[PDB]
C-alpha cells in the first residue's frame, strides 16, 4: 500500500536540572576587611571617562538604549510568530516524495 | 638585639656611590650582597614579634628609598644600582608578604610601602619580580580558596587520558587572607597606564593577559565530574575573570606613543568578552566596552584592525549580549577594510569568517538603525569581491561556502534578490 | 589562487543506466 | 555460484551514510545523563523532524546501519533518502536506556560513527572527551541562540580536509538548519571515507 511515515513523538519542554545561585569571586568574610589604599589602584567605571569622550559616551548610552527597546521589541514578535506555529513546521517538516 | 643590629647595619647601603668601579664599587656590591643574603636567611628561619616586623619592614623601604633615588644620571650606566635593586626588590616584596601573612601590620604601613613603589615605578627588575611574585600569589590563591591544583587538574588529567591579618588570630595560608593578601599586592605598582616608558608598558600588560588566561582556566578547570556519572552543581565560589578591564579601557584611549600597549590591552579584552559569562555584565560596562570597540574597529592603523580581528571570532556574537547591533555593521567596515588591503600576514580566515557569519543577520534582523537593502548590499558587494579575488584558498573556500548560504537564504525567505543571479553566475565560472 | 577501470567510463555507463532506468 | 550470488546480493545498490545525533539539556556534563534522556526540546525535536521522515523498524525493508529488528535498540528512527543517496540517523532520543544493559548498547552503537551532531543548550561550552568513542572524525555542535537564530560550530581531526558548505562559526536561521546540516553531514561522511 501506500508509504505513511510515522508520526512523531510528543516533546517535553521540562528536560533537564536548572539553577538559580548567586556568584561571589571572594567569601564574604573578606568583604569585613576595610578597604587601604592598595585597593583603589584599579580605577571605577565612573572616573574613567574624562572631558574629551563625554559627548561620545552620551551618544552611545542613547544608541544603546534604543538597541535595547529595538531587540526587545523583535524578542516579542520573535516569540510570538514561534507560539503561533504549530509542532510539525510545513516549511521545515521532511516527507516522502509522492 | 637583632633589632639593635639591622638598625646598625642599614647603614652599609647608604654608603656613598664610588667613583672606582674595578675595586671599591666590586668590595661595596660584596657586601651589600652579603647584607641582603643574610636578611633573607633570617627573614625564613627565625620568628620575631610585630615590633621587629615593623623595624624591619621600615628598613628595607629606608633602604629601597635611598639606594634607587639618583634617576638624574643619563650617560653614567653604573651597575651598583640596578645590581642591589635585582636582589632589593624580591627581598622586601618577600618580607612583606610574609610579614602580612604572620602579623598584623598597620594600614600606614601598606600606605607607605605603596607610595614608595608607586614612585619608582620606572624599573623593568621591579616589574619582573612583581609578576614572578604575582604569579606564586596566584598560584597559593588557586591551591586554597577554590581547592584547584594547578600542577594537576581535572582538565589536564582528561588531556593526558578568623586570619591574624583579617583581625583574628589564626596564622598561616586561609582563604580569608589568601584573598585579601593577593587583592591588594595586585595594585601596588599603582595605576598602570601612569607609566611612561612604553617598553615597561608592553610588558606589564603582557603579563595581564598571562594572568587573565590562567584565571581562565583555573574557572574552567572548576565543576568537572571526575567519575564521569554525576555532574556538579557549580560552586558558589568563582575567579574573577573581569577585573582588569578599567585598567585595559583606559589603556585603550592612550596616544601613539603606546601603540603595543594599546595592541595588548585591545588582545586582552577582546579574548575577555568572547567567552561564556557567568553573570550578566552591567549597562555601564557594556557601553564602556562598545565605546571602546567602537573606536578601535574605526581606527587607522592595520595593526589595530588586524588584532581585532583575528582575535574575535563570531562567538562574540553567538552569545547574544545586550545592544549589539552597531557592531555588526562596524565589523562589515572592518572586515571590507582588512581584506582590501593585500598583505599577506592579515588574518583573511578570521576575516572572511567574520564577514560570512553576519550573512543571516539583515534579513532577520529587519529595520536595524545599523538601511537593511543598503547594508544586504553592500555585504553582497564584499562578498562578490571576495570569492573572484580572495589569494589564499581557504578564505575563498570560505567566501564561496557563505555565498551558497546566502543564496540558500534568499530563495527560502523569498527576497527576489536581482543579486542572486549574479551569485549563481560566480558559482558557475568557480 | 597561491596552490583498475578508469573511473569516468564507469560513471558514464552507470549515468546512463540510472537515467534510463529510475528516470520518472 | 549460489554463495557468491547471494553475497552480490547483500552489497548495496546507493550511497549508504550513518550519522549519530545526540541531545544536552541544561547542566548536564556527564556520560550518563546525556545518554539517558528520553525526550528533547521542541526546537531539538522540530529540527529532528527536517532531518527525514520515520521509519518503522519492525517492516522496514531499507538500510539499517546496525539497528535491530527486535525493538531493542528503538521503535522509530528518522529516515531520509534518494535516488543515490541513503542515510539513516541514530537519534539518540528514541533509543530506550532504561537499564545498564540497555546504555551499554546505546554507547557501543552510536560510538561506531564518523560523524556527530551534538545538539547543546548547555550554558557551557561542549568539550571534547564527555562522550568516548573511538570514531568520531566530524562533530557538528549547534547552539540555539536568541531569535530563533542558530550557532554552528565544528571540529574535525587535522587529517580531513575542508569538506562541507558550513563554515566553522557559521551563524543561520531556523528554515535552512535541517537542510545546511544534512548536507553538511553527507559531505563530512563522503571525506571521512575518502580518507
Amino acid at each position: 500500500k501506500l508509504f505513511v511515515p510515522e508520526p512523531r513523538p510528543v516533546p517535553k519542554n521540562d528536560v533537564g536540572f536548572k539553577y538559580s545561585v548567586k556568584h561571589r569571586p571572594f567569601p564574604e568574610e573578606v568583604d569585613k576587611i576595610p578597604f587601604v589604599k592598595a585597593d583603589l589602584s584599579i580605577p571605577d567605571l565612573h572616573e574613567i571617562v574624562t572631558e574629551e569622550l563625554e559627548e561620545r559616551h552620551e551618544k552611545l548610552r542613547s544608541g544603546m538604549a534604543q538597541q535595547i527597546a529595538y531587540e526587545i521589541h523583535l524578542e516579542q514578535q520573535s516569540e510570538e510568530e514561534l507560539q503561533k506555529r504549530s509542532f510539525p513546521d510545513p516549511v521545515t517538516d521532511c516527507k516522502p516524495p509522492p | 638585639l637583632l633589632q639593635v643590629f639591622l638598625t646598625n647595619s642599614a647603614n652599609i647601603f647608604l654608603l656613598e656611590p664610588c667613583a672606582e668601579v674595578p675595586v671599591l664599587l666590586k668590595e661595596q656590591v660584596d657586601a651589600c650582597k652579603a647584607v641582603l643574603i643574610i636578611f633573607r636567611r633570617m627573614i625564613m628561619e627565625l620568628t620575631m614579634n610585630k615590633k621587629t616586623w615593623e623595624q624591619m619592614l621600615q628598613i628595607l623601604l629606608r633602604i629601597t628609598e635611598a639606594v634607587m633615588q639618583k634617576p638624574k644620571d643619563k650617560q653614567i650606566k653604573d651597575l651598583f644600582a640596578q645590581s642591589l635593586a635585582g636582589l632589593l626588590f624580591r627581598t622586601l616584596m618577600v618580607a612583606w608578604i610574609r610579614a602580612n601573612l604572620c602579623v598584623y601590620i598597620s594600614r600606614e604601613l601598606w600606605d607607605d610601602f605603596l607610595g614608595v613603589l608607586s614612585s619608582l615605578t620606572e624599573w623593568e627588575e621591579l616589574i619582573n619580580e612583581w609578576a614572578n611574585i604575582m604569579d606564586s600569589l596566584t598560584a597559593v590563591l588557586a591551591r586554597t580558596v577554590y581547592g584547584v591544583e594547578m600542577t594537576n587538574l581535572p582538565l589536564d588529567k582528561l588531556s593526558e587520558q578568623c586570619s591574624i591579618i583579617a583581625g583574628g588570630s589564626l596564622t598561616g595560608w586561609h582563604p580569608d587572607s589568601a584573598a585579601v593578601l593577593w587583592r591588594r599586592v595586585l595594585g601596588i605598582l599603582g595605576d598602570v597606564n601612569n607609566i611612561q616608558s612604553p617598553k615597561i608598558h608592553a610588558r606589564v600588560f603582557c603579563y595581564l593577559y598571562e594572568l587573565w588566561y590562567k584565571l581562565a582556566k583555573i574557572r574552567d578547570n572548576l565543576a568537572i565530574s571526575l567519575d564521569n556519572q554525576s555532574s556538579p552543581s557549580p560552586p558558589v565560589l568563582i575567579p574573577p575573570l573581569r577585573m582588569f578591564a578599567s585598567w585595559l579601557f583606559k589603556a585603550a584611549t592612550l596616544p601613539n606613543e603606546y601603540k603595543e600597549g594599546k595592541l595588548q590591552a585591545y588582545r586582552l579584552i577582546c579574548a575577555m568578552m568572547t567567552r561564556r559569562q557567568d553573570v550578566l555584565p552591567n549597562s555601564d560596562f557594556l557601553v564602556h566596552f562598545y565605546l571602546v570597540m567602537h573606536l578601535g574597529l574605526t581606527s587607522e592603523d592595520q595593526d589595530i584592525l588586524n588584532t581585532i580581528i583575528r582575535h574575535c571570532p563570531p562567538r562574540f556574537f553567538s552569545l547574544g549580549f545586550p545592544g549589539f547591533s552597531m557592531l555588526v555593521g562596524d565589523f562589515i567596515t572592518a572586515a571590507a577594510r582588512v581584506l582590501s588591503t593585500d598583505i599577506l600576514t592579515a588574518p583573511r580566515s578570521e576575516a572572511v569568517t567574520v564577514l560570512g557569519s553576519l550573512v543571516c543577520f539583515p534579513n532577520t534582523y529587519q529595520e536595524i538603525p545599523l538601511g537593511t537593502e543598503d547594508v544586504k548590499h553592500y555585504l553582497i558587494n564584499i562578498l562578490l569581491k571576495n570569492a573572484t579575488e580572495e589569494p589564499n584558498e581557504y578564505a575563498r573556500c570560505i567566501a564561496v561556502c557563505s555565498l551558497g548560504v546566502w543564496i540558500c537564504e534568499e530563495l527560502a525567505q523569498c527576497t527576489s534578490h536581482p543579486q542572486v543571479k549574479e551569485a549563481i553566475n560566480v558559482i558557475g565560472v568557480t | 589562487v597561491k596552490s583498475s577501470l578508469e573511473l569516468i567510463p564507469l560513471t558514464a555507463r552507470m549515468v546512463m543506466a540510472h537515467l534510463v532506468n529510475h528516470l520518472g | 555460484l549460489l554463495r557468491e550470488l547471494k553475497n552480490l546480493d547483500s552489497r548495496q545498490c546507493r550511497e549508504t551514510h550513518k550519522i549519530a545525533v545526540f541531545y544536552i539539556a541544561e547542566g548536564q556534563e556527564d556520560k550518563c545523563s546525556i545518554l539517558s534522556n528520553e525526550r528533547g526540546s521542541q526546537a531539538y525535536e522540530d529540527f529532528v523532524a527536517g532531518l527525514g521522515w520515520e521509519v518503522d523498524l519492525s517492516t522496514h525493508c531499507g538500510f539499517m546501519g546496525g539497528l535491530q529488528r527486535n525493538g531493542s535498540t528503538g521503535q522509530t528512527a528518522p529516515y531520509y533518502a534518494t535516488s543515490t543517496v541513503e542515510v539513516i540517523f541514530h537519534v539518540s532520543t528514541r533509543m530506550p536506556s532504561d537499564s545498564d544493559d540497555s546504555l551499554t548498547k546505546k554507547l557501543r552503537h552510536l560510538g561506531n560513527d564518523e560523524v556527530h551532531i551534538v545538539w547543546s543548550e548547555h550554558s557551557r561550552d561542549y568539550r571534547r572527551g564527555i562522550i568516548p568513542t573511538a570514531f568520531g572524525d566530524v562533530s557538528i555542535i549547534i547552539y540555539p541562540m536568541k531569535n530563533h537564530m542558530f550557532f554552528i560550530a565544528i571540529t574535525k581531526k587535522p587529517e580531513v580536509p575542508f569538506f562541507g558548505p558550513l563554515f566553522d562559526g557559521a551563524i543561520v536561521s531556523g528554515k535552512l538548519l535541517p537542510s545546511l546540516v544534512c548536507a553538511t553531514c553527507i559531505n563530512a561522511s563522503r571525506a571521512v571515507k575518502c580518507l
